[PDB]
RNA sequence: AAAAAUGG
RNA sequence: UUCGGAUUGUAGUCUGCAACUCGACUACAUGAAGCUGGAAUCGCUAGUAAUCGUAGAUCAGCAUGCUACGGUGAAUACGUUC
RNA sequence: GCGGGGUGGAGCAGCCUGGUAGCUCGUCGGGCUCAUAACCCGAAGGUCGUCGGUUCAAAUCCGGCCCCCGCAACCA
RNA sequence: CGCGGGGUGGAGCAGCCUGGUAGCUCGUCGGGCUCAUAACCCGAAGGUCGUCGGUUCAAAUCCGGCCCCCGCAACCA
RNA sequence: CUGGUGACUAUAGCAAGGAGGUCACACCUGUUCCCAUGCCGAACACAGAAGUUAAGCUCCUUAGCGUCGAUGGUAGUCGAACUUACGUUCCGCUAGAGUAGAACGUUGCCAGG
RNA sequence: CUGGGGCGGUCGCCUCCUAAAAGGUAACGGAGGCGCUCAAAGGUUCCCUCAGAAUGGUUGGAAAUCAUUCAUAGAGUGUAAAGGCAUAAGGGAGCUUGACUGCGAGACCUACAAGUCGAGCAGGGUCGAAAGACGGACUUAGUGAUCCGGUGGUUCCGCAUG
RNA sequence: UUAUUGGAGGUAGAGCACUGUUUGGACGAGGGGCCGUUACCGAAUUCAGACAAACUCCGAAUGCCAAUUAAUU
């Protein structure tokens, strides 16, 4: 479970989603990728479910990079209370993730392994995906 | 190996500091000092146009002696008054050049004084 | 400083200025030259 | 003015002949020699450092300068600003004749004397020796040293190099 | 230097006892003898127990031979 | 005429 | 500390076949703790306690132990409630 | 929701006011006893709930996580 | 704000009235006591009298300034 | 050309290599004098001219660092039209990053050469 | 006041973000400070430059004090934050009291009452050789109207007149 | 109101130079298990890649303030 060891707000802005991808939108430490066409926050829970299910069917042949990291806290009001008397608690950590951005590469295995995984791993994810490989 | 500190850079240091807060008009125009392990210059300098008005130096051959290097910071105070009151100017502002008032330089700033230079 | 000062003119008398004193730094009654207007002179005033 | 008489004749040559030195202006000399004293347990009893500061003294010739705590540090109980050593800088006759006596009169009174460090250089050709008791010096009587402590005493030279800053020391006379 | 902050601090003859050897310096010791200098001027003379030129690591003079090792022990104790 | 228990 | 003499280095003497484990003694050098000892606890009524040495058995060698010998030589006992 | 507290094995101080961890009982060793208890002498035992912060320095001051206690949780 | 009182060994009280001298009860240390233990008896150490001044040959004591605590009373920016 | 003293967003700086000295600038020699060191004639101050270009300083070379930096494209965005789509379209403006490249300064006044 | 009221919290002032590159701008939005301090920690003149690291050095260790080098600000700026400050606004020393009196063109802010900045003039001073600087503090919190009463001063009035 | 010209300012974007956050390598000042060499390498350094209302080496479009300013109103 991803999540900053600390932070020096824990009651923040949550972040704007429109727009496109501002980096890391190239596969660049391995030899295929999972780019994601669509936006949505991205959850510490939703990544290491991903990473599992990829990891897995990899059987440790291969090596996984993470490329997004939850560093954005988001609170949540205790449950059935009105309306103001200050923001709530942090309830998790996202990252935001739009259109272009690669959330997972991996090398060390075949193309069909890297499809099948990253096909198991995007099943797991809120957005819609791709697979890619190294751009030359 | 101590290195050793360059005396000039350091006096323009604090000459650059003085020069801050002190600065030569038309009216009332700037007597600059330059000092050597030798020699003594002096400069009237109007800062508004950068230019110099008169000038006189313990090398020049006017100046130049066999005396100590008080008498000939004296010498070239008489002079450089001497040649402004020839130019027409009376007020002036010292710029001590960031040496120490004291010494040579003071003997120059008060030969200029008595020569009738009004500061 | 942590207590109100009145210092007056120790020729005339005249209550001319106030200021501050830490009592603990400054026990003894503080004195000061200050400008006396109905002299028209700096005298030497002191804390009341 | 022996020692430098020395130098000024035989220890430039020398030095000269052995480094290829294009012009005098290069050959190395003892730019100053600082002699200081780090009285810790001043903090504790303030009449040490004072004692430390007369024994200095009368070692050196010339009043010490008093140095203070730069920062507070609270394992050591220390405040800054507090006095906790001492410092005399000797340049030029004085200096050469405490380098002259420390090599001669005062080494060799050292107990179980074998020379001095020969690898204590700074790097750059500077030399610093620590004594490790004051008794050393012949100007102080140990009837009057109510505690025994040491000091660091600081060549400074204009020797780009160790090796440039050993020659010189040893053609002064320094044990290695 | 200042005034009147500094100890009293005058010309000195270091006299090694041992090889009565003399070298003039500085210093603040104040000792009353007096020995004649090769300049005419007397200056106060230090008794000196030992100096550069006595001391055994400073000339190289070897006091006492090294130790013997464990044979030569061995053999010279019994006279083989 | 202060207090001083117990022991398959 | 000129107290004390433990520990350690070197050089030896003797007995014994042989002194490393594991003997005693001598010389030179080193010079530890220890400044009269908490709770508690022991011996002794006179030639006793305390103190000083001397000899013997065992034993090639080895005693601060044991068993004997003498020299100097005390204090105190009201008394029997505990 | 608001307060109060968390310190040797137990109970309780120390916090207010930064530099100093105390008391009683318990434990261990020696003593006393035929032996145990009681008793006497001597000792060990707490990184101050756990993480961060300010400070030269934090049981102490400040903010979170945890645990316990008390009070509150009302009108339809 | 007025009037009184109090501050003394490690604790709790005198001595202040009326100038000398620091006393009493507990507490700690040593001794006697006892089979110990307690109780009891005897030797000691323990505050220089809240703090700074002032008058006297002499100050805990007399006279002032100041720091706290208590009692009663006063208080219509 | 050298020096003094100014102006300019380092295109001016840093680093490396190299050259220079009767003028001058220094290092340098001293502590009597004015002055000075929380100690020190190191520094400041003063007096001076035996020695040295070793260092400073000046000059020369460069593109390693720093600095400057387009064009083209992209992001963003004023306005309009359409739209609820984490939007689309058209027009104007137009980055940051990066690329080519610039650059080891340019100049005013005064005194000497 | 209040996403009904009670209960809880809050109420004036300063700094930042929200705040949409002038200014302003709300919520029981997100974070912190203030109700002082300093007789120098103020004025002025002169001088000075940090934190940190590496390498040597005795008691001295990872950090005490000493020395060289590197180190462009990562230090310091009384006190929150922001904006500034290494020509210092940071540090040291000498002398001092401008932490003055009368004021004030003009300007900011602003419903009012208030609040803020201010050249310059006059008087009399401090430091400085002089130019000149100085009407507190690197800047912005550290505060409370009127009525009433107390205290000092006063070439003001004084109920027939003194 | 528009045109032209000048200016104040730090948002969108972007970036990582600072403050924080963060992913993979490389290497390790130096000591420990280890004889020299098969943890920690917690340090530091370094390459590449990311995140920010209260980060900024940068930095728009607009909006704003003006001009002995022109046109229309
Ligand atoms: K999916
Ligand atoms: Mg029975
Ligand atoms: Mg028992
Ligand atoms: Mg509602
Ligand atoms: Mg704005
Ligand atoms: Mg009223
Ligand atoms: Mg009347
Ligand atoms: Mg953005």
């Amino acid at each position: 479970m991803l999540l900053p060891k600390r932070v020096k707000y824990r009651r923040q802005h949550r972040p704007k989603t429109t727009g496109r991808s501002k980096g890391g939108n190239y596969v660049t430490f391995g030899e295929f990728g999972l780019q994601a066409t669509t936006t949505s926050w991205i959850t510490s829970r939703q990544i290491e479910s991903a990473r599992i299910a990829m990891t897995r069917y990899m059987k440790r042949g291969g090596k996984v990079w993470i490329k997004i990291f939850p560093h954005t806290p988001y609170t949540k009001k205790p449950l059935e209370v009105r309306m103001g008397a200050g923001k709530g608690a942090v309830e998790g950590w996202i990252a935001v993730v739009k259109p272009g951005r690669i959330l997972f590469e991996v090398a060390g295995v075949s193309e069909e392994v890297a499809r099948e995984a990253l096909r198991l791993a995007s099943h797991k994810l809120p957005v819609k995906t791709k697979f890619v490989k190294r751009e030359e | 190996m101590i290195s050793k500190i360059d005396k000039n850079k350091v006096r323009l240091k604090r000459h650059a500091r003085v020069r801050t807060n002190l600065s030569g008009t038309a009216e009332k125009p700037r007597l600059n000092v330059y000092r050597s392990n030798k020699h003594i210059y002096a400069q009237i300098i109007d800062d508004n146009k950068g230019v110099t008005l008169a000038q006189a130096s313990s090398k020049d051959s006017d100046i130049a002696t066999t005396a100590t290097k008080v008498e000939l910071a004296t010498k070239v105070g008489e002079a450089i008054a001497k040649k402004a009151a020839d130019k027409g100017i009376k007020e002036i502002v010292f710029d001590r050049g960031g040496y120490l008032y004291h010494g040579r330089v003071k003997a120059l700033a008060e030969a200029a004084r008595e020569s009738g230079l009004e500061f | 400083m942590r207590v109100n000062v009145t210092l007056a003119c120790t020729e005339c008398g005249d209550r001319n200025y106030i200021t501050t004193k830490n009592k603990r730094n400054n026990p003894e009654r503080i004195e000061m030259k200050k400008y006396c207007p109905r002299l028209n002179k700096y005298t030497l005033h002191r804390e009341t | 003015n022996r020692l430098k008489e020395k130098f000024n004749t035989e220890v430039t040559e020398n030095l000269m002949k052995k480094f290829n030195y294009s012009s005098v202006m290069e050959v190395p000399k003892i730019d100053k020699i600082v002699v200081n004293m780090g009285v810790g347990d001043a903090v504790q009893n303030s009449k040490v450092l004072d004692n430390a500061v007369e024994e200095l003294e009368l070692i050196t010739g010339q009043k010490p300068l008093v140095t203070k705590a730069k920062k507070s540090i609270a394992t050591f109980r220390l405040r800054e600003g507090m006095p906790i050593g001492a410092k005399v800088t000797l340049r030029g006759e004085r200096m050469y004749e405490f380098l002259d006596k420390l090599i001669s009169v005062s080494l060799p009174r050292v107990r179980d004397f074998q020379g001095v460090s020969k690898k204590a250089f700074d790097g750059r050709g500077n030399y610093t020796l620590g004594v490790k008791e004051q008794l050393i010096f012949p100007e102080i009587d140990y009837d009057k040293v109510s505690k025994v402590r040491g000091m660091d005493i600081v060549i400074v030279t204009t020797a780009n190099t160790d090796e440039e800053a050993r020659e010189l020391l040893a053609n002064f006379g320094m044990p290695f | 230097m200042k005034q009147g902050i500094h100890p009293e601090y005058h010309q000195v003859i270091f006299l090694d006892t041992t090889t009565n050897f003399k070298f003039l310096s500085g210093s603040t010791k104040t000792s009353s003898e007096m020995m004649e200098w090769e300049d005419g001027k007397e200056y106060p003379v230090i008794r000196l127990d030992i100096s550069s030129d006595s001391h055994p690591f400073y000339t190289g003079r070897q006091k006492f031979a090294a130790a013997d090792g464990r044979v030569e022990r061995f053999n010279k104790k019994f006279g083989l």
